[PDB]
């Protein structure tokens, strides 16, 4: 048996964690969840506990922690704090067209490797004089090489062929330019991988017209926020894609688009697909692959029935009906 | 009868600017032109033959410029063009998977992530500065709400990342909220940048007017253009200080069809239509607009970038022909 930290988070996070536990019991998964909560309070006691629990267990499954952007700058996003203190430098999501979820585009299959600790997310701002604010986007060589190393090695181990770096180095010549330059350094060690670059503006235009050109994509923090959410949209929305956060030693799994879901919480409508699929990436990371494959095939099969669809993908099914049809396919 | 500064630009530029002027002629638009090159010279400035001319006319129409500083950036600074406006509406003759787009992106154009300020903190550690000021945010927010009222738009959404960039985006969001409380007949919501991208590629009809700081507007404006067929068909205007406005193509120079009569003038034409509406020439705007739509819908004279086999002159001629029919 393994012990895994679980942070229920806010919005739809808690109810979906319960369904994760149910599926784990019915699949007899040898995993115990040790829960740590993170409240709404400005003091960092809870987030510090969660980090330390994750240090102890080295693997977590988390919902999204609400960030009230009406609080003062001193109150920082707890999601970002946890990501940065644990140094989970790679955010990885895999957006693939689901055959039973028909959208406006088909044959999408994109791996997005997003720098997850630096960039616009450094929380560095000040006011020089009254009503003049600066925010400091930070790009460094060590993190840019780290993320590019992950993206190229991932591409090669996956059988993928092309890596596209997304950037704004035509305007942010030094910041984004350094990021590009570290990508190019890594590309030199992977000559079998086609390496390309594209301006973030153009990338969005290509994504909504011909997203099939993309293979592996690597980029700094904010551009990854944007591209993750475009791609998730193209394949059917926030209820479908799992997201992984990898450090050297730690791994934290969540939904790709990091939505709290306050407006749909406690209505038995949230799509559980993304959360279940993330729990399968965690099971895979724990090397309990057989349990992962079993839950993952059930979850993907229930998606082939349009009747089990929740409203986010055009259906009218509830969360608990979908969980039932996942448990039904799990045969022992 | 008003005068407009015309900057034909480069590559296909002069061709499509001649197309626009010819179509304007067919329509008998009360508009005369004032052709003015602009080339960066030292003193880095724009040749003040044009600076003089535009300061007189106020209205300007600009083709694509080629890429040592950005000449769009010079004009931006020279006339204080602080508001970038991009109406994205689906074209019935040119179908994409998005058929019900009717969005206006309003982009703060002076500061934000385009402060021009980066520092090599230490080798291998670079900092880029995003600048948000109370004044530029207030002005862009007032522009957006007046635009919504003056073009009968119902909703204005502020797009921001104030959860992550609490002081910079939060200040921008505070100014929008302040204008929202004064112009309460326009309905106001706020939305995270990533939620806007997420929902945009799923259902763009839920969005109306969108106001945001510089980089977000730079990316979102191009995203919405991709919904409706790309930069070849997208109008654009930069509205500035002292009433000045310059309406522009945002497509490339296209130097390799530069004089082969295969350019597509639609985008500049629709920017010119936007100009006409900005000036109050609604009737001439509507007729030239409809003529271009009907031509695209037909579409025997679709230029090569719109999937047809037809030279720019054919496309241009038919629009003139059709706008002549709207009498
Ligand atoms: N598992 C899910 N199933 C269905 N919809 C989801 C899921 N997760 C997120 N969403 C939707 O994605 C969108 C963005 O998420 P966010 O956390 O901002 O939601 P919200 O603030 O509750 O939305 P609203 O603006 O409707 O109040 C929302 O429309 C939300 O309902
Ligand atoms: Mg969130
Ligand atoms: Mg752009």
């Amino acid at each position: 048996r393994h012990t895994v930290t679980m942070i229920p988070g806010d919005g739809i996070g808690p109810e979906l964690m319960l369904h994760v536990k149910s599926v784990f019991r019915h699949a007899c998964v040898p995993v115990d969840f040790e829960e740590v909560h993170v409240s709404s309070n400005a003091d960092e006691e809870d987030i510090r506990n969660a980090i330390m629990a994750i240090r102890r267990n080295r693997v977590a499954l988390k919902g999204n922690i609400e960030t009230n952007h009406n609080l003062p700058p001193s109150h920082k996003s707890r999601n970002n704090i946890l990501r940065t203190s644990l140094d989970l430098y790679a955010n990885v999501i895999h957006c693939k067209s689901l055959p039973g979820v028909v959208t406006r585009h088909k044959d999408i299959d994109i791996l997005i490797v997003r720098e997850n600790t630096e960039g616009e997310y450094s929380s560095l701002e000040h006011e020089s004089v009254a009503g003049v604010v600066e925010s400091l986007k930070i790009i460094t060589k060590a993190k840019s090489l780290r993320i590019a190393e992950y993206a190229f090695k991932l591409a090669q181990e996956s059988g993928r062929k092309k890596v596209t770096a997304v950037h704004k180095a035509n305007i942010m010549k030094l910041g984004d330019g350094l990021f590009l330059q570290c990508c190019r350094e890594v590309a030199a060690r992977y000559p079998q991988i086609t390496f390309e670059n594209m301006i973030v503006d153009n990338t969005t235009m290509q994504l909504v017209s011909r997203p099939q050109q993309f293979d592996v994509m690597v980029m700094p923090n904010l551009y990854g926020n944007i591209v993750n959410n475009v791609c998730a949209g193209l394949v059917g929305g926030p209820g479908l894609v799992a997201g992984a956060n990898y450090g050297h030693v730690y791994a934290v799994f969540e939904t790709a688009t990091r939505n709290t879901g306050k407006s749909i919480a406690n209505k038995n409508i949230a799509n559980p697909t993304a959360t279940l699929l993330a729990s399968c990436m965690m099971l895979d990371h724990l090397k309990l692959h057989s349990y992962a494959t079993s839950i993952r095939k059930a979850v993907l099969a229930s998606m082939d029935n349009e009747n089990m669809h929740t409203p986010d993908i055009g259906g009218q099914g509830t969360t608990s009906e979908a969980i039932q049809d996942v448990i039904r396919h799990i045969r022992v | 009868v008003q005068t407009v500064t015309l900057i034909p630009g480069d590559g296909i530029g002069p061709e499509i600017s001649a197309a626009v002027m010819k179509i304007f002629d067919a329509a008998k638009a009360p508009i005369q032109w004032e052709e003015r090159n602009v080339t960066a010279i030292q003193g880095w400035m724009i040749p003040s033959e044009a600076k003089e001319s535009m300061d007189k006319n106020k209205m300007g129409l600009k083709g694509p410029l080629k890429t040592h500083p950005s000449m769009n950036l010079l004009l931006r600074k020279t006339f204080d063009l602080y508001a970038n406006v991009r109406p994205c509406v689906s074209i019935e003759g040119y179908k994409t998977p998005y058929t019900d787009v009717n969005i206006v992106t309003i982009r703060e154009n002076t500061e934000g992530e385009y402060s021009g300020i980066e520092h090599v903190i230490v080798d291998g550690v670079v900092q880029s500065i995003k600048l948000i000021t109370e004044g530029a945010s207030k002005r862009i927010a007032e522009f957006a709400f007046e635009y919504a009222r003056n073009n009968h738009r119902s909703n204005v959404t502020a797009v921001h990342k104030a959860n992550i960039m609490r002081m910079s985006d939060g200040l921008f969001l505070q100014k929008c909220r302040e204008v929202a409380e004064s112009c309460k007949d326009i309905k106001f919501n706020e939305m995270y940048l990533d939620t806007v991208c997420l929902n945009m590629v799923q259902d763009p009809s839920q969005f109306d007017v969108l106001v945001m700081p510089n980089l977000y507007g730079d990316i979102l404006s191009d995203l919405c253009a991709g919904l409706i067929g790309g930069l070849g068909v997208t109008p654009s205007g930069n509205i500035g200080a002292n009433g000045v406005a310059i309406f522009e193509s945002v497509h490339g120079t296209a130097p390799d069809i530069a004089g082969k009569d295969m350019a597509n003038p639609t985008a500049l034409l629709l920017s010119a239509v936007m100009m006409l509406r900005h000036m109050g020439l609604f009737d001439h705007a509507a007729r030239i607009e409809a003529a271009c739509f009907a031509t695209i819908k037909d579409g025997k004279s679709l230029t090569k970038d719109l999937g047809g086999n037809a030279k720019c002159s054919d496309f241009t001629e038919e629009i003139c022909r059709r706008v002549k029919d709207l009498d």
